[PDB]
């Protein structure tokens, strides 16, 4: 369910970048466990830059 | 989000035993969230000490507390406990309790979300 989680991140990754926003991010956290705050605090704790490495995010936040 | 804050923390002799304790006020059920406890030292980079998973079964520690140190916690109670035996003086260090937004395990603090307010912890002979 991670697993899927990443493949559902690379699946709106548009350009293949390995990057997205943390807003794209929350919308779709929210659809599929965490609260919003902690979807909300969890990408703040993992980096302070819009742009998120989604994959390292999982790895290290949700792995 | 989990609030965390530690207690029991002191000074205690060399060989000693000393046990703190973070209490948690989590927004869903306690175990979801893998906890950790983390030291820094003086002027030292904040490292890893003990982790337990969300429902308790699995703990883990850092090679140095070892066989020193136990790691558990009561989802009834939203607590988890640090049992410090044989202290050394290596152990000396503001120790702070750390939360994941997960159940399952990390010695990373890049693994953890929510952090406690630290206590400090003084090893000395008197």
């Amino acid at each position: 369910n991670v697993e899927e989680l990443i493949k559902m991140f690379a699946h709106f990754d548009n350009n293949s970048t390995g990057y997205l926003t943390k807003s794209q991010m929350k919308n779709i956290l929210t659809t599929w466990a965490l609260t919003d705050q902690e979807a909300i605090d969890a990408l703040n704790a993992f980096s302070s830059e819009d742009n998120i490495d989604y994959k390292l995010f999982c790895e290290d936040i949700l792995q | 989000q989990v609030q965390l804050q530690e207690s029991g923390g002191g000074t205690v002799q060399p060989g000693g035993s000393l046990k703190l304790s973070c209490s948690a006020a989590p927004e869903r059920a306690f175990s979801n969230y893998a906890m950790g406890w983390f030291r820094q030292a003086p002027g030292q980079e904040r490292e890893f000490v003990a982790g337990i998973t969300g429902s308790g079964r699995s703990q883990y520690y850092a090679d140095s507390v070892k066989g020193r140190f136990t790691i558990s916690r009561d989802n009834a109670m939203n607590a988890v406990y640090l049992q410090m035996n044989s202290v050394k003086a290596e152990d000396t260090a503001v120790y702070y309790c750390a939360a994941r937004v997960v159940p399952v395990f990390s010695d990373s603090t890049k693994g953890y979300v929510y952090w406690g307010q630290g206590t400090q912890v003084t090893v000395s002979s008197h």
